[PDB]
């Protein structure tokens, strides 16, 4: 016996001092390193092998930094500021983890130089105050109203993805998507694409017949084969409350003693479906889509009156149908309204996509919700596609709201580190190196374009440097297809002054979380 | 390895591993669906883990049916479900070409090439064999000869040849029957049913319906010659009450009164029905059937037997719309308000037991814009074969009629393809002229293929063919026969254009992806 | 669609429990990163105030020391590129005998800089070239910086002054008594002719009265004691026998043939007066001790007693041979008695107890001969393995001063010089070499940050203060070990001056391992399997 006495529990590690600093600088510098090479216009793709038997064959980084499992929670806090960077801008996330890891590498040298971290973070932090002045100093204002600038901005956003080969379409989808979404009630501007921008992928077909509806599409068929598959200028009508007869809330129970009571009951249950049907008819609508059951009875009378019925849609569509047609969805038929009424709908089309039925709502008079067809080789070039298109949207909404424009292919980049450089230069106390560090650190994304492109770094890095130091500047970055010092101005690469800021505020502050930790505790039960 | 250090316990392939895997993979799919190409092909046998028999020659029911657990394999089987999904036809096509294509490029890029150029000349010819397929696609007027060609050419590549000429009779037949003009076929209005009890030749074309069920009662006339069909769903079986009823007596009387009271609501439905088959017949000479989505019980179908009526209970929910547009009736889904009026017309009604199972034939219809095709054959396995063939059959004559054009078959049209390809290649600046030769020489795999199944080898039939396009100019194939060259157009062997689309767009997209793939990783445990 | 198969070719012909490593970042840099670590272990115990380390290896020996080539050698160091560097400093130690931490600090430094090189976009050749062109400036540069010779080698006080410095890193505490005992332990050695033997200095620990009550005995001394009776002598000499101290016997087989009674009764008397005679004929030459290497008879210890003789049995050969160094004498193949020639001189050997240990003291008057011992005293028999260490890294120094007199600045400057030169020499050739020949210079800085890192002070203020110092035009100023705050002060004055063979072969040393380091690009390494030893 005697089983031995200790403070804390087993299996209850510590670890402390220049190791645990060094380690969360190695899992930073290992998590950038895994996406490093896929940033860029030539970058390549990578395939990941979900557990659950999927494949997920894509560019961007957020996703190929989601599906890997680490154990490190230095790299649990990198996959954590990527989502965040996906979630808050939508592009940009295979950018601000590189940063980071370059941020904390030249981080480590001043560590190992007897410099305590908190002077570190406040230098990075005066660096990213310079940086968020600089990028705001060096931006250019875009009106929204021209069309041929919003597509090229799009373009330049998605020209790192699979989708440059359709570029043109991709970005007309996608302009148009957003312009459709946005939205005004109140006095509050609301453009909200996560919910009535929906990508609805059916594998077959070309790519090049992909197609944003001016309306809702979704995977339904009418109840009743009797119900028109066609329908002009229909007057939708939308419920989300059974048609059926059901049980009350209340236990209740009859007790029949005549004869005649079953009958009876059954009778006025039948009466009761005809009284929905019949103050459903009293608006006379062309169609009525539902999120519950109908029963048969009522299907019969509605095809009476000559509606089309669709049985059980989702509470997303039913909302999307509902923005698109001008509906109002309702839940009793006895308080319906002539406003709850939806016209404006311009065509309804139930056809047939390979094998299976799909009801179109499309043609829509100023619709505010509307639905992406994607038609493509397979499952997983339908994802990829729509994950592009997700960044392009963002981008497209990041611009509508700010519509200030930096240059890219890492100009940007590097006039901001020419800019904190010059500032540094009148600095007198210790803070400078490490301000100059990450200055210089800023240089990466310029750098691993290079990397990706195929050519030589250090002689063009060196070139691009020198052309900085010039009086204006600013907008000389380098080609990621062909590997050579260009103005931006020409080549058009720019992007939103939002997605700019929120890459260097969050490689910043991860950089500063990953610095002020030390002494990791691992292993305690909850 | 970056992921390795991460996670100890994932796996990773990077750079020039990840394109050995995923091409050494593409290599072994193609190898094994090399011998399904063309009606020359050798059948495949498969074989599941509880000892079914699957005889089969698609190339996406092979790819289903393989014990296969690779991740490209799985991408090409996606790719391959897809093909078969919209267009029904170039899933073997489709393999080999991918797999070409993976091996011409590769071919280039072991020799320090990069795949990046690779994929843009397969972009550029992609785009400008698009434009020569065209060119070159003949616009006809489908009439019945052109969509019997189209359903040999397919029919005969799936199964024996007489039994591919009694299916081209089968499928034409069927689809002339429901297709309306100016209007979309719909291929859910023909039922394929198996019956297993003849030889496989035997399969017909029956202008009406086949339902698997027939009466449940005895007395029920077992032929009508003359019927008006009632096609409804509505229950004719007891029904309980919703709010939890039950009964009170005092008595045996009165429980006695309440049980004679409780089948009222139902008999009047009964009543109702017997009352409309009086009215419209009063002879015994015309029948009356009842084919109902809902049960019937005991009670009601003895009331039903005793007018001399035949009724159907639990028929298939899709069955009402077929039955609508045969007959020509109305479904019902309650009987309100019926009359005369929503009654269909069968020329001829009668029940055909098999074993255990029956079976109900509505044929002798007036004008039916729904039919059935009776698969029958000695074993399963054979059904299964010959449902699949029908449905190859089917999708290609509805591609050939919705697409008013149709391509030359036989290796004809790639041929030509490749050939001007290669007269186009100058053409393309830079070095992506090696992805334009590599596009060409995929393009050119299925002649080859073609040459093999049929006995032949890929130099000699190939240059011979090459040869006779060169100097004659018009589109000839490989003869199957004798291996000479051999002009698709005059023989009948023709192709979907919409199939060859899409194995052109569906090929090229997913080369590209994979070429571009330099890194997989297994690392979401 | 849930594993990852193998690559065809390569990847799946590896041996089940092989590791291949190619590329930059699988080899390269792991390698580098194996290199630091190794240099990251072995730092803190860099300068005087380096911190000693308890080394405990696969056979529980305790190792405390701050030896860098002791620690590496205690260590049971895996990767083969911390390995190459282990063997570098190996080297470095067997060819001077200080230096070895130097050679760690420097290749970490110039591989830790290589990575750097590498990541901005430089090429392995191209990194190479450069720091073969920096080390070649920098042994051209290193005769200039030879601030003063040792220009006399028979002085005592000046001589202890030389090697303060080789044994101010060990033992900073008390270094002037040790640099007094190694001086006098050596000029004793080292006679007129210019050959100087390492080997001719021995060490003797004995426990017991701490390490301030040892001294120099001029000749050897053995932890054994006296086979007679005898056990002190005035006029010593010394007959050595390699032979065993008794009758010699055949070689094949020795068979005593006894045919009548008489013969059986005179065999023992006769071979007794045998040994005998042959014992007083050793004795009538004048001999009084007699030393052999092999067993001693019982009538031969019998008859020595008899006449008087002190026996002493030095079992190992190399005891045997350096006795007969230090007193003169030749070991006898047979039991003749020595001739004049031959005859084995010495002031005065006896028996003495040191502490609780019997010992046997062949003790010269003069102060000289061919052989001196340090007889070494302490509390612990780790800190008399450390002074000893000490000695023998003072030792080689003084060896070193032999083959070259010159000597360059200490605690940094030299390095300093050599970074600031260097660097001024980088900026003048154009291409791309320019970078690989600054970082060169810039890893040099590794060695005065070391040693204000174990100093206590900021590294930064020191490197600073000692580029504005070396920029005035001051070449033989280091950092102030005796300064709380970061200081510097000259070390030509201080006289703390380090040995240009031992500059030169390190630099050297370290650079090529650096290189050879650089040079590997694809690692194939076997299933470890067993090889215990
Ligand atoms: N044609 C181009 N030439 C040079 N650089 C480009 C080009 N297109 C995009 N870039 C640069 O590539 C970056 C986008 O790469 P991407 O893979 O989208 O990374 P992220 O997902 O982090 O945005 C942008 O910062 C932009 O500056
Ligand atoms: N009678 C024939 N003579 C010559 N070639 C033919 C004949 N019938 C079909 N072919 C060719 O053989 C190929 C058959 O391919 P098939 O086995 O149907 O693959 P999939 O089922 O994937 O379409 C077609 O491309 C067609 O051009
Ligand atoms: N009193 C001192 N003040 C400053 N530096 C010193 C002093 N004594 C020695 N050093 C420095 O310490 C270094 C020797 O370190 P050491 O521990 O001996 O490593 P190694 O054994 O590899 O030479 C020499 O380069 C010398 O410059
Ligand atoms: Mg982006
Ligand atoms: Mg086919
Ligand atoms: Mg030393």
């Amino acid at each position: 016996g005697h089983r031995p006495v200790l403070v804390l529990s087993q299996n209850t590690k510590r670890e402390s001092g220049r190791k645990v600093q060094s380690g969360n600088i190695n899992a930073a510098k290992t998590i950038a390193d895994i996406i490093r090479t896929c940033l860029g216009p030539k970058s390549m793709m990578k395939m990941l092998l979900d557990p659950m038997g999927g494949i997920v064959m894509t560019n961007d980084g957020n996703a190929i930094l989601r599906e890997i499992q680490v154990q490190h929670p230095a790299a649990k806090s990198m996959i954590e500021i990527s989502r965040t960077q996906d979630e808050e801008v939508g592009d940009g996330t295979t950018s601000v983890i590189i940063l980071a890891g370059e941020m904390l590498s030249v981080a480590e040298h001043f560590l190992e130089q007897q410099m305590h971290p908190t002077v570190v973070i406040s230098a990075y932090r005066k660096a990213l105050d310079d940086m968020i002045s600089t990028l705001k100093k060096i931006s250019i204002p875009v009106d929204i109203s021209d069309s041929d600038m919003m597509l090229n901005i799009i373009n330049s956003s998605i020209t790192t993805k699979a989708i440059s080969r359709w570029s043109s379409l991709a970005c007309n989808i996608a302009l148009d998507a957003v312009k459709m979404v946005q939205f005004e009630e109140n006095g509050r501007k609301e453009i909200d694409i996560k919910k009535y921008a929906r990508v609805e992928k059916i594998p077959g077909g070309i790519i090049e017949d992909s197609c944003v509806l001016r309306g809702v599409m979704i995977n339904k068929d009418v109840t009743h084969p009797r119900m028109r598959r066609y329908i002009k200028n229909p007057r939708i009508v939308l419920l989300d409350s059974s048609l059926e007869y059901k049980k009350g809330e209340s236990q209740t129970d009859i007790e029949i003693t005549r004869e005649e009571d079953f009958t009876r009951i059954l009778q006025m249950e039948e009466e009761y479906i005809q009284q929905l049907c019949e103050d459903i008819i009293q608006l006379k609508p062309d169609v009525v889509i539902t999120e519950k059951g109908i029963s048969d009875l009522a299907q019969h009378y509605l095809m009476r009156a000559n509606i089309t019925a669709i049985r059980r849609v989702r509470k997303t569509d039913n909302n999307r149908i509902a923005r698109a047609c001008g509906a109002r969805i309702v839940s009793r038929p006895e308080e319906l309204r002539e406003d709850d009424v939806g016209t404006g709908a311009g065509l309804l089309e139930i056809k047939k996509i390979g094998d299976e039925y799909f009801t179109f709502i499309t043609d829509c008079k100023d619709p505010k919700a509307c639905t992406i067809l994607l038609r493509g080789a397979s499952k997983e070039i339908l994802s990829e596609v729509e994950r592009n298109l997700q960044d392009a949207m963002q981008v497209c909404r990041n611009v509508l709201l700010d519509p200030q424009l930096v240059p890219g292919g890492g100009a940007s980049e590097m006039a901001v580190a020419h800019a904190l450089t010059e500032k540094s230069k009148a600095m007198t106390g210790v803070e400078q190196w490490p301000y100059r560090a990450v200055a210089q650190a800023l240089e990466v994304i310029p750098r691993t374009l290079i990397q990706n492109c195929g050519a030589s770094t250090i002689r063009l890095l060196t070139s691009l440097r020198a052309k900085h130091t010039q009086e204006n500047c600013e907008t000389w970055g380098v080609n990621g297809e062909t590997g050579t010092l260009v103005d931006m101005k020409e080549l058009g690469i720019w992007e939103p002054l939002a997605v700019k800021l929120q890459t260097y505020k969050t490689a910043v502050e991860t950089a500063v979380l990953l610095l002020r930790i030390d002494d990791i505790v691992s292993g305690h039960k909850k | 390895a970056a992921v390795k250090t991460l996670n100890p316990k994932a796996e990773v392939a990077r750079a020039q591993a990840a394109l050995a895997v995923n091409i050494s993979a593409a290599r072994g799919l193609q190898d094994v669906l090399r011998t399904n190409l063309g009606p020359k092909g050798t059948m495949k046998m498969l074989v599941s883990g509880a000892g079914d028999i699957k005889l089969t020659k698609d190339g996406n029911v092979l790819l289903h049916e393989m014990q296969i657990q690779h991740p490209t394999a799985s991408l090409i089987a996606k790719v391959a479900t897809a093909q078969d999904d919209i267009t029904g036809d170039g899933t073997t096509s489709n393999v080999l070409i991918i797999g070409e294509l993976l091996k011409q490029a590769d071919l280039y890029i072991s020799e320090g090439l990069h795949p990046r150029i690779i994929t843009e000349g397969f972009e550029a010819a992609k785009e400008k064999a698009l434009q020569f397929l065209e060119e070159v696609k003949v616009s006809r007027e489908m009439d019945r000869e052109t969509l019997i060609d189209v359903a040999r050419t397919s029919l005969r590549t799936k199964v024996h040849a007489e039994l591919a000429d009694v299916l081209t009779e089968a499928v034409v037949d069927s689809i002339l029957a429901i297709k309306k003009q100016d209007e979309p076929i719909d291929l859910f209005m023909i039922e394929i049913m198996e019956m297993k009890h003849k030889s496989e030749t035997d399969t017909s074309l029956i202008r009406g319906l086949v339902l698997d069920h027939g009466a449940r009662h005895p007395d029920m006339k077992k032929r009508v010659e003359d019927a008006y069909i009632l096609t409804c769903n509505v229950s004719l079986e007891y029904e309980k009450t919703e709010v939890n009823s039950g009964f009170f007596y005092k008595s045996a009387e009165e429980r006695e009164k309440l049980v004679k009271a409780e089948r009222k609501f139902i008999e009047d439905r009964v009543k109702k029905i017997i009352e409309l088959k009086r009215k419209v017949c009063g002879d015994s000479d015309k029948g009356f059937v009842v084919i109902n989505q809902k049960g019937i019980d005991p009670f009601s179908l003895d009331a039903l037997s005793k007018e001399g009526i035949v009724a159907l209970r639990r028929a298939k929910r899709r069955n009402m719309e077929r039955l609508t547009l045969a007959c020509g009736g109305v479904a019902l889904n309650s009987f309100d308000d019926l009359s005369p009026d929503c009654l269909g017309h069968a020329g001829l009604v009668y029940e055909y037991t098999l074993g255990e199972e029956k079976f109900t034939f509505i044929e002798k219809c007036n004008n039916p814009r729904s039919v059935t095709l009776l698969i029958k054959g000695p074993n399963k396995h054979t059904l299964t074969q010959i449902k699949d063939a029908v449905r190859d059959g089917l999708r290609a004559v509805k591609n050939a009629i919705d697409d008013g054009c149709v391509v030359p078959g036989a290796g004809a049209v790639e041929v030509a393809m490749a050939e001007a390809l290669i007269k186009h290649k100058p053409s393309v600046k830079g070095r992506a002229q090696l992805g334009v030769q590599a596009f060409a020489d995929a393009l050119l795999i299925i002649p080859k293929v073609l040459a093999q199944n049929s006995g032949f080898d890929l130099q000699e039939t190939l240059v011979k063919i090459q040869a006779e396009h060169s100097e004659s100019g018009q589109l000839v194939g490989v003869d199957l026969n004798t291996g000479e060259p051999m002009v698709a157009a005059e023989v009948g062997v023709w192709d979907n254009y919409c199939v060859k689309k899409q194995l052109l767009h569906s090929c090229t997209v997913i080369a590209t992806n994979i070429l571009l793939v330099d890194e997989i990783m297994r690392a979401g445990m | 669609a849930l594993h990852v198969p193998k690559a065809p070719g390569f990847a799946q012909m590896l041996k089940e429990g092989a590791k291949h490593f190619s590329g930059l970042e699988e080899a390269v840099y792991r390698n580098i990163q194996a290199c630091k670590e190794l240099a990251q272990t072995t730092r803190t115990a860099y300068g005087p105030n380096g911190m000693n380390k308890m080394v405990i290896n696969h056979l529980e020996k305790l190792f405390v020391t701050n030896d860098a080539a002791t620690i590496l050698r205690e260590l049971e160091v895996q990767h083969p590129a911390a390995k190459m560097i282990v063997m570098a400093s190996h080297m470095q130690e067997q060819e001077v005998g200080d230096g070895t931490n130097f050679v760690l600090v420097f290749a970490g430094a110039l591989l830790e800089l290589a990575e750097e090189l590498l990541r901005i976009g430089l090429s392995v050749s191209e990194v190479i070239e450069g720091y073969e062109i920096a080390c070649r400036k920098a042994h051209e540069i290193l005769p200039n910086l030879v601030c003063c010779s040792a220009k006399n080698l028979r002085d005592i006080d000046e001589v202890s002054s030389l090697l303060r410095t080789s044994i101010m890193s060990k033992q900073y505490g008390n270094e002037v008594f040790l640099a007094k005992l190694i001086a006098q332990a050596c000029v004793s050695i080292f006679p007129d002719s210019g050959h100087f033997n390492v080997d001719n200095i021995r060490v003797c620990k004995i426990l017991g009265s701490g390490i301030s009550s040892s001294s120099v005995l001029h000749g050897m001394v053995f932890k054994k004691e006296t086979e007679g009776d005898v056990t002190s002598v005035k006029d010593a000499k010394i007959a050595v026998y390699s032979c065993p101290f008794d009758g010699m016997i055949t070689e094949t087989k020795g068979t005593v043939l006894i045919k009548t009674a008489e013969e059986l009764m005179n065999f023992s008397k006769g071979e007794e007066n045998l040994m005998d005679a042959q014992v007083k004929a050793i004795a009538d030459t004048g001999a009084n001790v007699v030393v052999t290497g092999g067993k001693v008879a019982d009538m031969a210890l019998h008859y020595a007693n008899k006449y008087n003789i002190m026996l002493v049995r030095l079992n190992s050969k190399w005891d045997l041979r350096r006795l007969c160094k230090t007193v003169g004498a030749t070991a006898l193949p047979r039991l003749t008695p020595p001739v004049l020639e031959e005859m084995g001189h010495c002031d005065s050997v006896y028996l003495s107890e040191v502490g609780d240990t019997q010992v046997v003291v062949f003790k010269h008057e003069k102060e000289d001969g061919a052989i001196s011992t340090i007889v070494l005293r302490g509390s612990t028999d780790n800190l008399m393995d450390d002074i000893e260490r000490a000695v023998d890294d003072g030792v080689n120094t003084f060896k070193v001063l032999t083959r070259d007199k010159r000597l360059v600045p200490g605690g940094g400057a030299t390095e300093i010089e050599l970074a600031k030169q260097i660097t001024s020499y980088g900026e003048t050739c154009p291409g791309l070499e320019q970078y690989a020949i600054k970082k060169f210079a810039e890893a040099f800085e590794a060695i005065p940050r070391a040693l204000a890192e174990n100093s206590g002070v900021k590294a930064n203020e020191v490197i600073s203060k000692l580029y504005a110092v070396h920029q005035e035009g001051n070449k033989n100023v280091g950092l102030d070990i005796e300064a709380e705050v970061p200081a510097v002060k000259d070390m030509l004055e201080a006289g703390i001056l380090d040995t240009y063979l031992g500059k030169y072969w390190a630099i050297k040393l370290a650079t090529n391992a650096a290189v050879t380091v650089l040079r590997v690009d694809q690692i194939i390494m076997a299933k470890p399997a067993g090889g215990p030893k």
